[PDB]
């Protein structure tokens, strides 16, 4: 795939999917268990290029098992939560051999990171 | 978990939409409830009003007034609880 | 015209409040339709929604269930129909 | 006044004004918290005319007690964000006995309401 | 300021559009640009991109293949122009 | 099977490359090709796409043009042709 991923979770969270062309960014909830996300924070790294801050509604929880995934404006895709929510504000992801998808949560740590790295 | 008829009716105000758009309602329990003079989704949400909410009640009744299966009825007793919870 | 706690309660969706906030409903028949079961306004609004918003029907099942007058049960069912005529 | 006034708010921004002539909308962010409105739509009706809505900017905020006043083409006032804001688009909110306004957030959902009902 | 048709065709890409569904592009025009060799978008974009998005070059060389004038070719560079900010 | 140029290249956006930082093209190609006119890589890519992206076609061009040969236009060509799959 040319992609390397990393994968690396401390809490429930863990990033499922990572879209290569920056289309969507997909994360899995793998416990047991619901997990509230309110305002936690998505923070996109491509390479070199700036980072790209993704803020969460006040108040958002993610089913326990349940998919909820990140699309672009370039997408093209609808939002319906809690499954599917669209960020207008950003045309893309972005693209790069080192993508860099990290979970931020409302206290400002990171407890999911997954890691594109192309040789 | 949720259907986007169900999300659509449940995103707006009832206003006066027919029983057939509570969600899981097909044309035939739809009709049927309509027959029964359920013809709207108003009549349905004050029956569950008077009904207070219960799950097993309502689904119940949808069941003996238009042969609702658990899922229609679950999906019914979903929207109008949800209905409430916004609006009520 | 019109009573003020008819006009206070039609302003605003109903939500939670008790019966007794409903116009032309004072403690005797509040109480009484709290002790019949209709301990909450949106339930006998349901009602009201089950009867389809018929106003003889409405005001004689109201009296009925508690003995409201024709006035008292005329002021509840013109309040009950303006709230939805309002918000539902 | 003849209008009777009914108006529903489930969020921490209310309805605070509506202009009989159409020349403008009002409105308040009630709560103590600064409310952004990024992107949120306002949805008039005027009777049986046609719906008009006018879309917030991507990222605007409304903050805690603060009066937003979205003027038509026709108010003649002068736009002051993120405080006073002139719907040039709009030449007038319209009129009739049955104004009602919807307050579209950035999700697409309806929070604040203020319906006018004449005889 | 953009036209509603410029709007649409800069919303999305361009794609297989044909040479009508470019903005400041109309019906004359479209089949003259068809007839000319230029029967796509794309096709019309590339020889905007081979006159190295010149506007005074393109806009003459619009002028010279359909007709346009000052209006027309200012409103078809602008949406090729726009075009290639937003994808190319 | 590629050159490392190649992979830089098809890995981001063409965006203002120079026509020498096509795969494949020298220092002496490029200033040929900059001479004839195509002084930038988008500018060879838009001749590509003119060519209805035929390998045959582009690859007697490119020898036509600058003197490549047929590895140098081979590799040329399948660097153009991985960009416009991947972006286009």
């Amino acid at each position: 795939s040319s992609f390397s991923q990393h994968a690396r979770t401390s809490g429930r969270v863990a990033v499922e999917e990572v879209d290569e062309e920056g289309k969507f960014v997909r994360l899995r909830n793998k416990s047991n268990e619901d997990q509230s996300m309110g305002n936690w924070q998505i923070k996109r790294q491509n390479g070199d290029d700036p980072l790209l801050t993704y803020r969460f509604p006040p108040k958002f929880t993610l089913k326990a098992g349940q998919v909820v995934t990140i699309w672009a404006a370039g997408a093209g895709a609808t939002h319906s939560p809690p499954t599917d929510l669209v960020w207008k504000a950003q045309n893309t992801w972005g693209c790069g051999n080192s993508l860099r998808t990290a979970l931020i949560n409302s206290t400002g740590e990171e407890v999911a990171m997954r890691k594109l790295v192309r040789s | 978990t949720t259907s986007q008829k169900h999300r659509d009716f449940v995103a707006e105000p009832m206003g006066e939409k027919p029983v057939g758009s509570l969600a899981g309602i097909g044309e035939v329990l739809g009709k049927k409830l309509e027959e029964r003079g359920f013809d709207k989704a108003y009549v349905v949400l004050g029956q569950f009003l008077v009904l207070k909410k219960d799950e097993d009640l309502f689904r119940e009744w949808l069941k003996d007034t238009c042969g609702a299966n658990a899922k229609q009825s679950r999906d019914c007793f979903g929207c109008l609880r949800e209905w409430c919870d916004a609006f009520l």
